[PDB]
């Protein structure tokens, strides 16, 4: 499965948690930010690599990465 | 799930990636699981032995072949009028016409004849028989057997060595330089004095007489009182003829400078005392680095000493980033190799040392070639290696303001001025071939830009071509350099002179305008080549388009469609465009030496030098001309031996376009069409029973660029190795 | 030319190497 | 297409074009190689390829000289 | 020095080529003028005139002159584009301008170009020609 | 495809076994390794 | 293709009987040239008032015109 | 899964051997109108009165689908729940794992995924070697 | 009309003004000066 990590410079913009197909990302308190808020992955054994939430992050250079990794049939996208 | 054990993560995926990922993955010895360091070095001593075996089971059966099916006892008769035969054709396909076509210098059988070089080689160093190359052929079998009992032998736990003893670069540094640099070329004199010489002389030095018969009629007590001039005493005389003695002269170590010139290659008596001198310089160079004695250097202390103001921390803390690193190391192996690859290829076709292989073009076209090739490859590899090691191996807090951090630390400006020289070199020399291509089309060829390449032709002058009317060092004989005035120890000089000055040896080949903007194309093709390989190893740890890229690692294949899109930037890649900018240089670099010496062979010089400053020029005089003997291998009305190399030429071409289908084409298409395809199994009557147990994919996006670059790459070599080879064999015998 | 004998001879000559070759790579494969 | 209109080019010069002698012979103006090489694809290579580019390849220094020039520049 | 490449007034080949230049012009006499040009050239066997690139003064109107030239009327447009780009970065839409050309501060800078070489040695000694190493953004290293 | 040199039996039974037995034999081997488990 | 690698390949190999030619294993179009015989005996029966072929592209004579052939059938 | 599927014809876009093998996805979404959605498979169904259940083999072909019930319907459908239904017969819940979406703060939630550092700080390969580790995860 | 005088001075039109006034020049200089390899 893929790791997709999430840095410190989050401002809880939520747009990396509606940008993902899957729906790996959700968004969880936090106290660092004016939003009060900061994208977790827990889901993560579900994401398929497609990077739409480092796409949709606005901040430079990126709080959300993911880092591909060991496939499996769910990360790989495969009805088959 | 089992194939991959070398690693945990391919062996989960239920994809055909696994099977394409392991193949790809099962060298790379540092991502292995359950490696340390010392199992890491281990592992790849015994690989080096298996290669070493791979190395001496390769020419055990060139000689095996050369000594069974191939006409190793009639060439040596002839080796003007005979061809060289490889070894035996036998595939059931072949009809009655190939077999009548393929059935060639002298044989009954089809035969493939040899453009390796190998007959000329083994004639030049003194084997004259077939029993002496199956000796030869059975020895190394035994020896490969040896090297595969060494490495089994340093994978057992009692014989695997430590990490202090890989790591120990002073005594391997000495054990190389004297004991294998120093002591083989010390034993290769030692066999041109003892056989290669007297049975280019004429007599029988085998095995038996070889403790009776002594080199010299001196001994041995010259070579210790100091008279060395015994030696030599009388040289080979101008009129001796190899193999046989006429005017031989008994003297196994002269310094005559110039080419036999009977056989047109350098003197064996000459080469014998090269490899004395090399001998003796080598052994004296290794004894250089300390060891368990008190004596020597420590590397250490070298690199750690070398420290000015214009660098500041200078090389200090160079010999654990060399040391520590196994890719630092391979690649400045590789560097020096390419380079000295480069200078084999440069050097054996303008100084030939083999017997009649000189006369024999078609050995020395695809010597030459086959050698530039190799020394591309082995520069990319090196670049390769250089990304490798700043992705993996590099330190940037040990490596703190030494040379390393600042390469790294002024990358941009050496990029731009990398990208500066291309851009200007190659918009003037398109310039120019658009300028005479266009202005000779016009009807007016006296309207081209002819440049004299007058550098060149002054570095000749200098070394003592008199054609182009100045007298410099060696073009001028009241000179310093000439004369030799303290010693005049200018022994090789009269020979010399006497063989640059010949027109008929490609010693030093006459060079005109067409040459120089040939010279500056290969400028071109070094410099962008070099550009994109440095881009890519100092771009290795990250530009601003993704300032991480130490953690995606050397191959990963993109960063996602964010940022503005992010397709190439591995550092992979950049090696994959500049696998691409070598083969284009290699290309122009073999095309330019073919065709100037297919107007020297044949005499017809004025053909390249008024055809090549323009592009088609290059084309209706080169790759038109030339190819007439090839496509026409096999035709409606018959088939002669340049039919596998007309074979091969289409061969080559369908392979560099089904590259072009994996560099053009991407991923996505090919993962939905195969999507449909696994409906269509999954759905269809009495194929339902046939199910796959891992489930088909496309190829990954790195993958199948390297897909794609492994067929440009064979169909490419393919297709010049058939035309180059047909070209001259369709002329030249 | 050669002989009959000296293409056996070398045949079960490089089965050595073959049995060496196939005992060094099933070493390296552990 | 480039496949229709060399098939189209190659057959017109070997099977339909050409001068018709007044003794009414037809000569072709590759004279019928269309049958026996268009088979291979070294009689594509060679008998339509190399051996009708040699008209735009010798046309320097002459009116086409500019399809030399432009054939160049497509490659 | 030379001997390779004989002036094609005494060369037999350029004759022979010179009997039959064109005309590259309307001019019927573009050909005679075109071979008296270039007879004073030094042309090898072929019969084509080369050019030597030493910088000899003896040949210093093969390459040199055009040089020269080129790096005047070059520096030109280098310095002209420039000195434009310099401008248009205080005009509180820096972006939009190069859409759109300025045209009399276009025209006004691009005959500013008479005086360049002037005008980059003196930025280079006061400093408005390069910019300092830390000054400039830059990739990670 | 005659043989004229020694042993022109070798190359008729050695094309075969290079050309099938050792591609049908290391692919079936193969095959049955990377898909054991 | 693959008939055309493999004439290519039964070329090379000196084996002009085993490739796909009209002197060889034969591959005759035949509905196309049941096409042709349909069209070249069409002005007689299944087109009564037309006194020409359709074009000559599918039988007939050649055309013949200032010494160069405007169009003959297409075997 | 209760739910009567929706009204659709079939297609070959769907499900393969995949799904009685190993997992596929139900899709479980409630409606009061009857309208036309696209099937992410492939096609239009209708969305039954009340309870609809649609089996799919991809979880992006069911998020797909939940993504154009919420943004492509005016009377927007926000109620769907994923699950993960194996052949063995177990079915899991998946997408709103929570009771609320992801984007919205549940605050009873956990941080996982989240490093202590930015990119910049981030450990740099020379350090971890032959450790079997990579740089992200160290 | 200021919409004629700002479209003019956009950056196709000004390019390939300057790139015809260049190649007039150019071609001006060949039609009278015609074949000059060097000085
Ligand atoms: C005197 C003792 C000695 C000798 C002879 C060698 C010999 C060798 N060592 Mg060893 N080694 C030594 C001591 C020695 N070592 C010591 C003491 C250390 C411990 C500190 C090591 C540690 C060490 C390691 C760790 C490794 C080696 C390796 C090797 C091999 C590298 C050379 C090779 O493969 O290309 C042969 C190269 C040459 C013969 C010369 C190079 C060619 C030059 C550039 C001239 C070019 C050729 C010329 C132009 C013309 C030739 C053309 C002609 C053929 C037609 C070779 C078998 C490597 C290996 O293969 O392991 C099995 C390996 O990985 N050794
Ligand atoms: C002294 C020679 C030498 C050595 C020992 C290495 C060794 C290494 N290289 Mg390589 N390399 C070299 C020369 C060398 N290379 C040259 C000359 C090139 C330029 C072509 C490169 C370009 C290069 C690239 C760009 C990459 C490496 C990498 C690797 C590593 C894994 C090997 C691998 O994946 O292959 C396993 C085998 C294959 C992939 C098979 C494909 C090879 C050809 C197509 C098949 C030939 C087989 C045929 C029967 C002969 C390994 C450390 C890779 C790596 O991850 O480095 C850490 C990497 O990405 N190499
Ligand atoms: C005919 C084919 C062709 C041409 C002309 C170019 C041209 C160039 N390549 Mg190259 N390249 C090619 C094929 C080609 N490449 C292929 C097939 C690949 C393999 C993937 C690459 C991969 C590639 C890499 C990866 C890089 C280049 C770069 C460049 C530049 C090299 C600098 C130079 O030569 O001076 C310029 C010479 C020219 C002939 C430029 C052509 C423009 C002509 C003169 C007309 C322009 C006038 C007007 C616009 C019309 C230049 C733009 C390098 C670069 O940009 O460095 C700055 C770079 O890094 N190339
Ligand atoms: C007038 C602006 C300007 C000037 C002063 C520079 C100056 C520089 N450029 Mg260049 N450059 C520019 C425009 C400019 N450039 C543009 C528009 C392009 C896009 C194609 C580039 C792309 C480019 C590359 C890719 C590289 C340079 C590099 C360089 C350096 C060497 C000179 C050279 O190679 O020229 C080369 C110039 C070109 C290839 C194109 C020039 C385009 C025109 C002729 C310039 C004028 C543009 C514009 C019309 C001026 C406006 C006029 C005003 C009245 C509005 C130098 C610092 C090189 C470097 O790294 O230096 C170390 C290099 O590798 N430049
Ligand atoms: C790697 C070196 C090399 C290469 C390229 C070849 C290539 C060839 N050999 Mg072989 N051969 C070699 C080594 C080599 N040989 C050695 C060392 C021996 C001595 C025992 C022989 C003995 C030999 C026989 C007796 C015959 C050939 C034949 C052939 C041809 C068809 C292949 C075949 O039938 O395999 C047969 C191969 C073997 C019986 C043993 C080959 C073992 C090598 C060393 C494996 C190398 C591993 C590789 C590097 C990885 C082909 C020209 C045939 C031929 O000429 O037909 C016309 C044939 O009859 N070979
Ligand atoms: C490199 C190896 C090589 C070799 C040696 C052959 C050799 C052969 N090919 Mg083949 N070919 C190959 C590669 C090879 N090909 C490849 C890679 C291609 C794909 C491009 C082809 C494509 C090709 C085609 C399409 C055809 C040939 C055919 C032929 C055969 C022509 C004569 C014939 O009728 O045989 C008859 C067949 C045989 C001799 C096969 C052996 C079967 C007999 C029964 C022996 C088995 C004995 C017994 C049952 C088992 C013994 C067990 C043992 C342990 C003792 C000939 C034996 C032709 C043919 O007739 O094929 C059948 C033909 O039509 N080949
Ligand atoms: C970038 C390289 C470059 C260089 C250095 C030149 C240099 C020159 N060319 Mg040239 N040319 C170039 C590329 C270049 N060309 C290209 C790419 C083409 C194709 C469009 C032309 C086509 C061309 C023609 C057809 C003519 C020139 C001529 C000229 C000469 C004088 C031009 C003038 O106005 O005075 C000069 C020697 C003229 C001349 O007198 O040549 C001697 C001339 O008639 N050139
Ligand atoms: C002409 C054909 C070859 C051209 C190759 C092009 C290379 C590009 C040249 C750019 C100049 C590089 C600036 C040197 C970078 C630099 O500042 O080096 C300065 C260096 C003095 O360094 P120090 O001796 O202070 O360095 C201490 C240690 O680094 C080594 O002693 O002297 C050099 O110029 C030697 C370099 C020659 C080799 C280059
Ligand atoms: C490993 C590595 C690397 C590297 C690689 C490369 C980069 C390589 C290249 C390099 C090269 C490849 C180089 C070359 C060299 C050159 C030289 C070295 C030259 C010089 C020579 C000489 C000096 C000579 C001279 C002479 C003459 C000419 C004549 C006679 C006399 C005399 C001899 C004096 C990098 C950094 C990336 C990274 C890290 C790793
Ligand atoms: C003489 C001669 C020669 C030689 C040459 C040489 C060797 C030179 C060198 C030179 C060099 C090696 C140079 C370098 C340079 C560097 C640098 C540093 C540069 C500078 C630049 C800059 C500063 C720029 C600026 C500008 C200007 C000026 C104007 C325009 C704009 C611009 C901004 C671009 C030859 C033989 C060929 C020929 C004859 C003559
Ligand atoms: C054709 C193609 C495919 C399809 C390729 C597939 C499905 C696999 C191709 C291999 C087939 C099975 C033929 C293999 C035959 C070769 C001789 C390979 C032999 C196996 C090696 C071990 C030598 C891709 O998946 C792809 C992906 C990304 C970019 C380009 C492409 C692309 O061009
Ligand atoms: S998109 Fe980036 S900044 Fe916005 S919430 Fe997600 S991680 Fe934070
Ligand atoms: S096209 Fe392929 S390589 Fe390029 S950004 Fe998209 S996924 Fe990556």
């Amino acid at each position: 499965s893929h790791s997709v990590k999430i840095y410190d410079t989050c401002i809880g913009c939520t747009q990396c948690v509606r940008a993902c197909p899957l729906d790996v990302l959700e968004m969880v308190p936090w106290d660092g930010c004016k939003a009060a808020q900061i994208a977790s992955s827990p889901r993560t054994e579900d994401c398929v690599g497609c990077k739409r939430c480092e796409t949709a992050c606005p901040t430079d250079f990126l709080s959300i990465r993911v880092y591909l990794g060991a496939e499996t049939t769910r990360s790989m996208g495969l009805a088959y | 799930t089992k194939f991959p054990k070398f690693s945990q993560d391919l062996a989960q995926d239920p994809t055909t990636r696994r099977i394409w990922y392991g193949i790809a993955t099962a060298h790379d010895f540092e991502t292995h699981d359950g490696m340390t360091e010392e199992n890491l070095y281990q592992k790849i001593f015994a690989s080096h032995f298996g290669h070493i075996a791979i190395i001496f089971l390769w020419t055990s059966g060139t000689l095996f072949h050369v000594a069974w099916q191939g006409n190793f006892e009639q060439w040596i008769k002839d080796p003007l009028n005979i061809r060289p035969i490889a070894h035996a054709i036998w595939d059931p396909h072949f009809g009655e016409g190939a077999v009548n076509a393929f059935t060639q210098a002298g044989a009954s059988n089809p035969v493939n004849i040899a453009y390796s070089g190998v007959y000329h080689w083994f004639y030049t160093i003194g084997m004259t028989t077939n029993q002496e190359l199956y000796s030869g052929a059975v020895f190394l079998l035994v020896l490969a057997s040896l090297f595969l009992f060494a490495g089994w032998l340093h994978l057992q736990p009692k014989f695997r060595p430590s990490l202090a003893w890989f790591k120990n670069a002073e005594s391997r540094l000495n054990h190389h330089l004297a004991g294998l640099f120093g002591v083989s070329s010390l034993a290769w004199a030692g066999h041109l004095v003892h056989v290669a010489i007297p049975e280019a002389r004429g007599q029988h030095v085998g095995w038996d007489n070889f403790l009776s018969t002594p080199p010299h009629p001196a001994g041995l007590m010259p070579f210790f009182t100091g008279n060395w001039g015994v030696y030599a005493a009388d040289p080979d005389t101008a009129g001796h003829i190899f193999g046989t003695s006429e005017g031989a002269g008994t003297a196994i170590l002269t310094f005559l400078g110039g080419f036999h010139p009977q056989t047109e290659s350098l003197w064996l008596t000459d080469i014998a005392h090269h490899h004395l001198a090399i001998a003796v310089i080598f052994i004296i160079a290794g004894h250089m680095y300390r060891t368990n004695w008190g004596i020597g250097h420590s590397i250490k202390e070298i690199l750690n000493a070398h420290k000015g103001p214009l660098t500041g921390a200078g090389h200090t803390n160079l010999y654990d980033t060399i040391n520590n690193s196994l890719h630092f190391q391979l690649g400045l192996a590789l560097a020096s190799l390419g380079v000295i690859t480069s200078l084999v290829a440069q050097h054996m076709y303008s100084l030939p040392s083999y017997a009649f292989i000189a006369q024999d073009h078609t050995t020395q076209a695809a010597l030459y070639t086959h050698h530039q090739y190799i020394a591309g490859f082995l520069m990319v590899g090196a670049f390769a290696h250089g990304a490798i090691f700043f992705v993996r191996d590099y330190d940037p807090v040990a490596n703190k303001d030494n040379v390393l951090a600042r390469m790294l630390e002024h990358k941009e400006a050496l990029i731009s001025h990398l990208s500066w020289v291309s851009l200007f070199l190659g918009f003037h020399t398109l310039g120019l071939y658009v300028h005479n291509d266009v202005v000779v089309a016009f009807g007016t060829p006296e309207k081209q830009i002819l440049i004299e390449p007058v550098f060149a032709q002054w570095i000749q002058a200098t070394s003592g071509k008199a054609l182009y009317g100045f007298d410099v060092l060696l073009s001028n004989p009241d000179s310093i350099a000439s004369t030799a005035w303290p010693n005049y120890g200018n022994v090789w000089l009269p020979g010399w002179l006497d063989a640059i000055n010949s027109g008929t040896n490609s010693l030093f080949l006459t060079i005109g305008p067409g040459d120089f903007l040939v010279h500056h194309a290969i400028a071109l093709g070094l410099h962008t080549t070099a550009l994109i390989l440095i881009k890519g190893a100092l771009d290795a740890r990250g530009s601003k388009l993704m300032p991480d890229k130490k953690d995606f690692g050397y191959s990963f294949p993109c960063d996602g469609p964010g940022r503005g899109g992010t397709c190439d930037i591995s550092a992979w890649d950049a090696f994959y465009l500049a696998m691409f900018w070598m083969l284009n240089t290699l290309g122009w670099l073999t095309f330019y030496w073919h065709w100037k010496h297919l107007g020297v062979w044949s005499g017809n010089v004025a053909q390249f030098n008024e055809n090549s400053t323009y592009l088609m020029g290059w084309f209706r005089d080169y790759l038109w001309a030339n190819s007439a003997q090839l496509i026409n291998g096999y035709n409606p009305y018959g088939v002669n031996n340049l039919s596998v190399w007309a074979w091969m030429f289409l061969f080559g071409h369908l392979v560099w376009a089904t590259g072009f289908m994996f560099l053009i084409s991407w991923r996505g298409y090919w993962q939905e069409l195969i999507e449909t395809i696994v409906w269509a199994h999954e759905r269809t009557p009495l194929a339902n029973l046939v199910r796959w147990k891992d489930k088909p994919v496309a190829l990954s996006i790195v993958q199948a660029r390297l897909v794609g670059l492994a067929h440009f790459t064979v169909g490419y070599v393919l297709t010049y190795a058939a035309f180059l080879i047909a070209s001259t064999a369709g002329k030249f015998g | 030319a050669l002989s009959d004998t000296q293409i056996l001879a070398a045949l079960v000559v490089a089965l050595l190497p073959a049995f060496l070759a196939f005992r060094l790579s099933t070493e390296l494969y552990k | 297409l480039s496949i229709v209109i060399f098939h189209f080019s190659w057959k017109m010069q070997s099977d339909v074009w050409g001068t018709v002698s007044p003794d009414g012979s037809v000569t072709h103006v590759t004279l019928g190689n269309f049958a026996q090489s268009a088979i291979t694809i070294n009689g594509w290579l060679r008998d339509f390829l190399w051996a009708q580019a040699a008209n735009v390849i010798n046309s320097y220094g002459s009116a086409l000289s500019a399809y030399g020039i432009m054939f160049l520049a497509g490659h | 020095d030379f001997a390779n490449l004989t002036p094609c007034s005494e060369n037999p080949a350029y004759l022979a080529k010179s009997k039959n230049f064109l005309n590259t012009t309307n001019d019927p006499n573009s050909g005679k003028i075109r071979a008296e040009r270039y007879a004073s050239a030094l042309c090898g066997p072929e019969g084509y005139p080369h050019l030597i690139v030493d910088g000899r003064f003896t040949h210093a109107g093969d390459f040199l002159i055009p040089s020269i030239l080129f790096l005047y009327i070059a520096g030109w447009i280098g310095w002209v584009g420039r000195s434009y780009l310099i401008e248009i970065r205080e005009s509180k839409n820096p972006e939009m301008q190069e859409v759109v050309i300025n045209v009399p501060l276009a025209i006004k800078k691009m005959l500013g170009g008479f005086l360049w070489p002037l005008a980059a040695v003196g930025e280079y000694t006061s400093g408005k020609l390069v910019m300092k190493d830390s000054e400039i953004p830059t990739s990670p290293r | 495809m005659d043989g004229s040199y020694a042993a022109s039996y070798l190359p008729w039974i050695l094309i075969p076994m290079v050309g099938w037995l050792f591609p049908a034999v290391t692919m079936g081997l193969l095959f049955i390794h990377i898909e054991s488990e | 293709f693959g008939l055309y690698i493999h004439n290519d390949t039964m070329r090379a190999l000196g084996r002009p009987q085993d490739m796909f030619s009209d002197t060889a294993i034969q591959l005759q179009p035949i509905f196309a040239q049941w096409v042709q015989h349909l069209h070249t005996l069409a002005p007689g029966a299944t087109a009564p008032n037309a006194l020409a072929t359709a074009s000559y592209a599918f039988g007939g004579e050649t055309i013949a015109v200032a010494g160069k052939v405007a169009m003959m059938p297409i075997t | 899964l209760s739910g009567q599927p929706p009204k659709f014809g079939g297609s070959t876009g769907g499900l393969l051997s995949k799904a009685n093998r190993e997992e596929k996805y139900a899709i479980t979404w409630t409606s009061a109108s009857e309208q036309v959605f696209e099937m992410p498979t492939g096609g239009a169904a209708i969305m039954n009165e009340g309870e609809n259940l649609l089996y799919l083999a991809r979880k992006e072909q069911c998020l797909a689908l939940g993504t154009q019930l919420r943004t492509k319907f005016k009377p927007k459908i926000q109620d769907y729940k994923i699950y993960r239904v194996y052949p063995s017969g177990e079915v899991q819940y998946l997408h709103p794992a929570d009771g609320v979406f992801p984007e919205k703060v549940n605050e009873g939630r956990e941080a996982q995924g989240t490093k202590t550092r930015r990119i910049g700080q981030n450990p740099e390969p020379v350090t971890i070697k032959f450790s079997g580790k990579a740089p992200y995860e160290v | 009309m200021d919409g004629l005088k700002s479209f003019l001075s956009t950056a196709p039109v000004m390019i390939m003004a300057l790139l015809t006034f260049t190649a007039g020049i150019l071609i001006e200089f060949n039609r009278f000066y015609p074949d000059l390899l060097f000085h």
